[PDB]
């Protein structure tokens, strides 16, 4: 079961899938290859919520339903900065026009 | 394996080569392709799409919808007509 | 009417959700991928000819057979003239008809199992689809996009002879 991601960090953004069975830290290393970040020096993130290296990303609860390859869940992520981590920072797209009246119902 | 897509709010999109391939005009242009008219918001869906386009490829199953807000449906069709994909 | 206006199919996105539904494709191809198949096996995609926008192609008697979809007073049939038979304001509800085998007469088409469209369009008519659901075929012309795109739009349309 692959499940499709979106890794943010202030203005980058990876599109990556990973096996729902696979862990939290394999993810970290798919991230390690891209961003030359160890895995001990990220913190990744659901939401606010900091999440369990150990643990698959289905019990993190990234699925089928949940990352899709059309629409991908968003992990977080934060580097450590010396001994100290970063705050968590995703700076947010850019917002589409007023919708014109011809599309309005 | 990876390229980087950047769009004209400077957001850097890393996505898997052979994804990317999907558009015509990247193909065509290929580490690195900067966008100077398509915008963040525009440039996360395509690449959204890539990865549809990709996996249900000679799918396996019946394929799904790809969802799009019609407030981002023209940029959208432009975009995905200059990507020729 | 001696002229005719110019309409937005109405169905076009429930139609492009519609995994029987395979876009432009010849007759020949649908051939190739409805031989050998049981009674009722069938799919919708866009005729080939000029006016018309749709047909089904069907099995049934051991024979590939299709039938183009006809519109006229805003609804669609295999027989647009002739009111006896049956028409839909729709494409999906003149499918909907002809899903019972047990209930369709020999000269009508027989679209009981659907063949299932294996690959995603492109991202561009995607856009489309959702685009000409929120707006009209007048409407296109007000939007802020070239006319090459503008023409790109209006292909889904029928003729409209009648008010
Ligand atoms: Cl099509
Ligand atoms: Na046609």
């Amino acid at each position: 079961m692959d499940v499709f991601l979106m890794i943010r960090r202030h203005k980058t953004t990876i599109f990556t899938d990973a096996k729902e069975s696979s862990t939290v830290f394999e993810l970290k290393r798919i991230v390690e290859g891209i961003l030359k970040r160890p895995p001990d020096e990220q913190r990744l993130y659901k939401d606010d919520q900091l999440l369990d290296d150990g643990k698959t990303l289905g019990e993190c609860g990234f699925t089928s339903q949940t990352a899709r390859p059309q629409a991908p869940a968003t992990v977080g992520l934060a580097f450590r900065a010396d001994d100290t981590f970063e705050a968590l920072c995703i700076e947010p797209f850019s917002s589409p026009p007023e919708l014109p009246d011809v599309m309005k119902p | 394996m990876y390229v980087k897509l950047i769009s004209s709010d400077g957001h850097e999109f890393i996505v898997k080569r052979e994804h990317a391939l999907t558009s015509g005009t990247i193909k065509a242009m290929l580490n690195e392709v900067n966008f100077r008219e398509i915008p963040s918001h525009v440039l996360s869906k395509v690449c959204m799409y890539f990865t549809y386009k990709v996996r249900y490829t000679n799918s396996s199953t019946e394929i799904p919808e790809f969802p799009i807000a019609p407030e981002i449906a023209l940029e959208l069709l432009m975009a995905a007509n200059f990507l020729d994909c | 009417n001696l002229y005719f206006q110019s309409m937005l199919v109405p169905d076009l996105l429930q139609i492009n959700n519609n995994p029987c539904y395979w876009g432009v494709m010849d007759k020949y191809a649908a051939e190739a991928l409805l031989e050998g198949k049981p009674e009722g096996t069938f799919l919708l995609r866009d005729s080939a000819q000029e006016d018309y926008l749709f047909s089904v192609s069907f099995r049934r008697y051991s024979r590939s057979l299709h039938a183009r979809i006809e519109q006229w007073n805003h609804n669609f049939s295999f027989d647009a003239h002739d009111p006896c038979v049956f028409h839909s304001p729709d494409i999906t509800g003149l499918l909907e008809h002809y899903k019972d085998p047990s209930a369709c007469m020999f000269f009508e088409p027989l679209l009981s199992t659907p063949l299932i469209r294996t690959f995603p369009f492109s991202l561009q008519h995607i856009c489309r689809t959702v685009i000409c659901n929120c707006t009209t075929y007048d409407g296109i012309d007000a939007l802020p996009i070239p006319s090459s795109m503008k023409l790109y739009l209006k292909e889904y349309h029928y003729k409209s002879k009648v008010r």
